[PDB]
């Protein structure tokens, strides 16, 4: 099985969904 | 000409005529300064492996995006069972892939792996422990598509939905400025994973053919052909739908079919050829990485006989008669959602709704399943080897009866969750929903009838066809012709339905019966009404589409939808010369028609051409900055070559399209979705009369 | 309205506006007597499954005839080898299909059969055995060719050709009256199956949709909506052409979707599951005779690798070249025989074809098999069972040389008669012959490459891809897409094509590199020629075909296409009042316009309308017949409701088409390819000025073409 | 019918043996590698390995459909070439429809062998 492929897909999508969540986060209270 | 002139405002159709002039005077162009040097030959090289060069990157990035999504949404749809302690990032197949103490009974049992219940309770098994993993589940059902709703709702409101129809309405000139943009695509792939591993009655099958489409169009940025034009960015976007389904299903020749049949307004033979070429590329990109060459592979040992095409074509009328009903449930719902206070809290009724899915869920083992993961092991065929509960009865006789009642319970629950759960703020396909109740359907009538065969072989037609004592039935195959016959009558697809079905489970062999059940829930389905689901929801939204179907009264004529009519004062005109830039500007202000006649002279009433309201306005604004002077006093002389007037004749149509008063009205429908035209002007005697246009047609047509 | 009116002469292009509009008509007719009573109802019912009935049938009849003829073709083309005096009606697979004297060295070797040495001579082998044989193998071919010219020049001479070229015209909204009845039908199923016995470099397969759709329009006639109306019946004969397509490749979905791409000029919605729905049901019925799945069944356990895209593009290209070449050559040769006096002898040209074709064809093996069988053995992999020549050397050494001879000579043969043969008037197809030569040529080049790897396996690329002493290089695969890049190459056909291919092989994981060879091929043939050998062919005849790769200089304009012009005398124009009977049959025996446009008052040019000269003529006789008195001295009076004047407003249509002299001509072609326009009246403020018809749009392509 | 149906096992050359085809009709059930061929060159303990290298199927075919098939398609020659000889010789509302249906040929005939360039 190509483990690394899961490995990044994995790694990156989080790394996207925390961002999106801190740039989210920042709108709500730090833009205001 | 003026900058910005020929560009089109958000929410406005295109002209598809002026777009394909204007790609012609480009093509032209660069023909011509081809011989000047050799660059411009590099350019013009580069311009004609355009097309190429973009269907290629938005094959890739569709791949990409969709094998990411695919795992992502694997992984995270296994979270809510439980975590991987020795693996955080194995999902529960791939944490358990590895372990020797996996057993016959449980193929996913392995210590690696440990449910919620052994993390915090710390009992597999228990009342508790039970308790502790059904609250989990639905904690993380309600995480996740609140998660989703929350990013929908604060970056990109177009990521909600499959996109679908708005993609028909864009590839038939509509322009919704946004929806094709990075934040849509990014949004929608992250909204698409977390609503997925919700657990929500929705699939990302169908939205990844708008992922595909977002990234067209931005590959189409890159490329000044494709980005100038219009028209030629709209078939980039087919061959970005062809792809998409390409990835969803591994279809490509049905990912064409379905751009061909279903999204593309206008499909050029070229297009053809580059969506199958764009198709096998996101195909083989999704090979390389979802993989770790069918998704739905099936093994029916027996071949289909004649008598069982009866049962299917009954799956059929099934079919037909659900798809029927969802397209006279879902709108209504989604109507009340645009007319009462529950649309005005997207985030709860998405909560509320997960929360509902989860509790009802849990209890039973195929609702709690992933509903791809489901639609496989209704499609698998039972074995020896299968250790699957559809199956127990025929491994014990050969209990029926529970199996067949647990599938009812997961049909009923996935054919009312559907109809609350497409139309919600986050990215909803109803592909997999459709297929899903189709397939348990289909596996309920199959079952049923391998059960007539074994209990009563006496039967001529049974003992004929199927050896006595012989599993010649096969549930899998009852299951697949289901799930085609479900989705066949939700969205009125026959061809792309039933070749998508072929290479998503790679049997031609059954191609017959998928045709005939995709047939049947088609025909029922239009005897219920001849719109789809997406036409609904078109409908329901208000986008201003016109389709082959539609068609107006047969007493109409071209000056019953004339714009002046009576009531309404004569429709402006604009005088060729002796008219000053100040009234001009006054006449764009005072009215939002799309564009005014220019005539030349008011009495004569003889039209010279059509200048658009946002053309006119940019060249005025544009000449005023370039030539001074220009304080409105001075005149505009649209006629050909102290006062130093405006030359408005390079943004006016020489030759806009004509049509007679006594011309039915149904004629002009005809021009109209051939020529795909915003408007025609409609002359009486050689002078104007009145002006017919795109917006009119639908609006009359709705009004019938 | 009067009998014959909508209807048009042969050789003229519809109205698909003014078709269209009377089936609005009709069914309004049909809708609205519904109510009336239950057998109205009845009707209406018929009239709505007319359109599943009529391609039912199509597919029926198209599975039926295609079967008949693959069985026959096979006996014929095996008759000449030999007879089988034990079953006459097997051919030689089925004569030895019992017979327990086979031998693993020879499948087919059985007493049954005899060949014509052995009936005549009475010995199977030796020099006189090898004459025999020989004179007897032309002699079949000859009389083959001979009984096909004959049946094809006493009965139907449209009968020969594959017709696609026509089929596309006619789809495009061209009428040949003829090409689709019940004798073309017969006469080329026939002389299909006696052209392909002959032995002649031509295939069945293309022919097959010329053949399902005569049938098509022999059942669309039974159906009263489809036969009333041209564009109902060229929809369903796209449908007949898409069953046509599935049973020649058993390739349904490849089949509609060539219908799609070459064939159908307009493809509505409905088009699609109809011709889905007829290709499956001939393709079951095929499947319900025929066989006695996959015709061209291939197992290539090695699965397709990267570094062999390379080879594969380079057959890609070749299969563009040689595309391009045929198109070159074929037409000049066809043109010819259109010019020189060749030409005029069609029966002794067949002869002659058939008569070299024989003696080059016995002496080696390749080009005396079937093309059919041919391309069948070329695709099929080697293997310790099978005991294929080709391989020999693979068996040897793991004669490669003399294999390699043997195909290059046949490669050789097959595209130097392919020129010849086609153009030929028989049943004759491009599918088969350009298929056979690109599986030769990729066999050649898979041969090289396997030869290749196996001496140097140290290369790198080779090493990594394939492991050492292994046979990854698999020849049927290369001959696949070597026939995949020629048929695109001499078609110009991608999608339909690939799908087609993919279909006959019954395999999906070799889609890529069949659409990267498709692809390099068409974009050398575009490199050197954008037009197709259909298209070519389509060019060289005449007809009027309109194309969306054809367009107008900026320069031209409305005006410069205008009919009246400045030498022609001014366009002729009907007076709406105060005009003789007589008068308008002057006018209509004067001039062969298609149509008279019709003003208010010469003076006013003021457009009232189209008359057409058909419509006109008709009305004017059939109200002669009717009413008495009209000698021709009564008035005839356009404008709506003793001299009794006869009412030709319902024969005009009240609402013309009309473009404006500046308009660009790019959209006067635009507008008529949209639309199928047959003609456009150019109007100058607001008064008439002049038409442009489709056959004028033609004559000026035409002339910037040339 | 023994002729429409047979069993055939073709084994590949194993060891000193050379390959070999045997043929017999038989049943499916009946159609198997130690049943076709009886004898066997291989030895006892080699028997399975040669017949795992041999391949056998089980065959069936519809004599009666190539049979009517050829048939027909004779017989619609011969009349053909009867009607042929008809016209060639004897010929120098169905009489109706075939004399207007030679006119239609005659018309054809010249379009496609006089002239081969119909335009109109
Ligand atoms: C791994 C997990 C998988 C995730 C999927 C990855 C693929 C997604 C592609 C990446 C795109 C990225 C999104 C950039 C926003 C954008 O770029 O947004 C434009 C507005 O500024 C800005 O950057 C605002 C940026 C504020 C901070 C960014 C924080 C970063 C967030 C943390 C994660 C990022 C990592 C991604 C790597 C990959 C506005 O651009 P848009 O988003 O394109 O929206 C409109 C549309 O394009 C119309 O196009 P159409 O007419 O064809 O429909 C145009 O015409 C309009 O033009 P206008 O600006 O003149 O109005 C235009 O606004
Ligand atoms: C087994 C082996 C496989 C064989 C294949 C079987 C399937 C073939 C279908 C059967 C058709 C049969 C062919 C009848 C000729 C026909 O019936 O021919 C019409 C002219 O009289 C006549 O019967 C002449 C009949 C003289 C004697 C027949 C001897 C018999 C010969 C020996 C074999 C018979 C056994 C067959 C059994 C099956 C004229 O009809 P056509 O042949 O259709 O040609 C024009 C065209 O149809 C236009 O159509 P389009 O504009 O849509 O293109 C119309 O509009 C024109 O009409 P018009 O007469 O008013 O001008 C029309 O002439
Ligand atoms: C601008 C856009 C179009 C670029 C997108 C590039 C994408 C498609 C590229 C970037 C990295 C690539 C991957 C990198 C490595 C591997 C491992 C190899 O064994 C198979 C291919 C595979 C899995 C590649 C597939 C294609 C891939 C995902
Ligand atoms: C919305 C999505 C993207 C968020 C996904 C975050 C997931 C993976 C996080 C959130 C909470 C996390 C858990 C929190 C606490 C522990 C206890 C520790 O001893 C082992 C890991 C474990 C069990 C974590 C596993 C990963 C986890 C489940
Ligand atoms: C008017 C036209 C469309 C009618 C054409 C009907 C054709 C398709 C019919 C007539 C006779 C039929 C055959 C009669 C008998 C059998 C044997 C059966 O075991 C398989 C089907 C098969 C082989 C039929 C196939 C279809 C068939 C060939
Ligand atoms: C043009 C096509 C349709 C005609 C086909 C007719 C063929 C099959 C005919 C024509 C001449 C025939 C042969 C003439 C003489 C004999 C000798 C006799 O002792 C056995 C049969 C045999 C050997 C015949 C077999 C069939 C035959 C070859
Ligand atoms: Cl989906
Ligand atoms: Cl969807
Ligand atoms: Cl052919
Ligand atoms: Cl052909």
């Amino acid at each position: 099985r190509s483990t690394t492929t899961i490995k990044v897909i994995i790694v990156i999508y989080l790394s996207v969904v925390g961002a999106l969540l801190l740039y989210m986060a920042f709108l709500m209270l730090v833009d205001p | 000409p003026i900058p910005g002139v020929g560009t089109y405002d958000d929410f406005h159709t295109i002209d598809w005529v002026r777009e394909k002039c204007k790609d012609r005077e480009r093509h032209r162009r660069i023909n011509s300064k081809k011989k000047e040097s050799a660059w411009e030959m590099t350019k013009s090289l580069y311009d004609a492996w355009s097309g190429w060069l973009v269907v290629t990157l938005t094959g890739l990035a569709s791949g990409a995006l969709a094998g990411l999504i695919d795992i992502a949404a694997d992984w995270m749809t296994d979270l809510k069972e439980g975590i991987c302690l020795s693996a955080l990032w194995y999902n529960h197949e791939q944490c358990c892939w590895g372990s020797n103490e996996t057993t016959f009974e449980e193929r996913d049992k392995c210590p690696q792996w440990k449910t919620w219940a052994e993390l915090i309770i710390g009992q597999a098994e228990g009342p508790g422990s039970y308790i502790m993993n059904y609250i989990m589940y639905i904690f993380w059902a309600l995480s996740f598509a609140f998660l989703a709703v929350s990013l929908v709702k604060v970056f990109a409101p177009y990521a909600c939905g499959s996109g679908i129809p708005e993609i028909k309405t864009i590839l038939s000139g509509f322009i919704i400025r946004g929806y094709l943009g990075k934040w849509t695509l990014m949004i929608k792939t992250i909204t698409l994973v977390l609503a997925v591993a919700s657990g929500l009655s929705l699939g990302k099958e169908g939205p990844l053919v708008h992922v595909a489409c977002c990234c067209g169009n931005i590959f189409s940025y890159l490329f000044p052909k494709y980005s100038t034009n219009e028209a030629k960015k709209r078939e980039v976007l087919s061959a970005a739908s062809a792809a998409g389904v390409s990835v969803a299903f591994g279809a490509p020749i049905g990912g064409v079919l379905f751009s061909l049949e279903e999204v593309s307004y206008y499909f050029p033979l070229k297009t053809l050829w580059r969506s199958f070429f764009a198709a096998l590329v996101a195909a083989f990109v999704l090979r390389s990485i979802n993989p770790f060459l069918v998704l739905f592979y099936v093994e029916y040992h027996t071949p289909w006989y004649l008598f069982e095409l009866f049962p299917f074509i009954l799956l059929g009328v099934f079919g037909g008669l659900w798809g029927a009903f969802f397209i006279r449930a879902n709108i209504a719902w989604c109507r009340r959602r645009k007319s009462t206070k529950f649309g005005k809290y997207p985030v709860l009724e998405v909560i509320i709704v997960a929360a509902i899915t989860a509790v009802i869920a849990f209890p039973n083992p195929y609702t709690r399943l992933n509903t791809s993961e489901l639609i496989k092991e209704l499609f698998t065929d039972c074995g020896p080897l299968e250790s699957s509960s559809l199956c127990d009865y025929r491994n014990d006789m050969n209990g029926v009866y529970s199996a067949i009642w647990q599938l009812c319970l997961a049909l009923i629950f996935k054919i009312i969750m559907t109809v609350f759960t497409f139309g919600i703020k986050v990215p909803s396909g109803l592909f997999i929903p459709s297929m899903a109740i189709g397939a348990i359907a289909g596996r309920i009538v199959g079952i049923a009838v391998e059960q007539l065969a074994y209990y009563h072989h006496d039967w001529f037609i049974f003992k004929e066809w199927c050896e006595v004592g012989a599993d010649c039935i096969t549930p899998g195959l009852y299951a697949m012709v289901g799930a085609a016959a479900c989705l066949g009558g939700v969205t009125r697809m026959t061809v792309s339905l039933v070749v998508i079905v072929f290479e998503l489970t790679g049997g031609l062999e059954y191609i017959v019966p998928l045709m005939a059940a995709v047939m049947t829930s088609k025909w029922v389905g239009d005897a219920f009404g001849r719109e789809g689901i997406y036409e609904a929801h078109i409908r329901l939204n208000g986008y201003p589409f016109l389709d082959a179907k539609e068609e107006f009264t047969h007493t109409t004529l071209a000056a019953d939808v004339m714009r002046p009519r009576r009531n309404d004062p004569p429709l402006a005109v604009l005088t060729q010369d002796n008219m000053t830039v100040d009234d001009i500007e006054n006449m764009i202000n005072e009215t939002s028609y799309n564009g005014f006649p220019v005539i030349m002279s008011k009495e004569s009433q003889r039209l010279v051409g059509f200048a658009l309201r946002r053309d006119l306005t940019i060249a005025i604004e544009s000449a005023r900055k370039k030539q001074e002077g220009i304080v409105g006093s001075s005149r505009v002389c649209f006629a050909q070559h102290s006062p130093r007037p405006l030359k408005l004749r390079s943004i006016l149509d020489m030759s806009p399209f004509t049509v007679t008063d006594h011309t039915p009205m149904e004629i002009v429908v005809d021009i109209f979705r051939k020529l795909g035209l915003r408007q025609c002007l409609v002359t009486h005697n050689g002078r104007l009369l009145g002006i017919i246009t795109k917006k009119d047609i639908l609006r009359h047509m709705a009004q019938t």
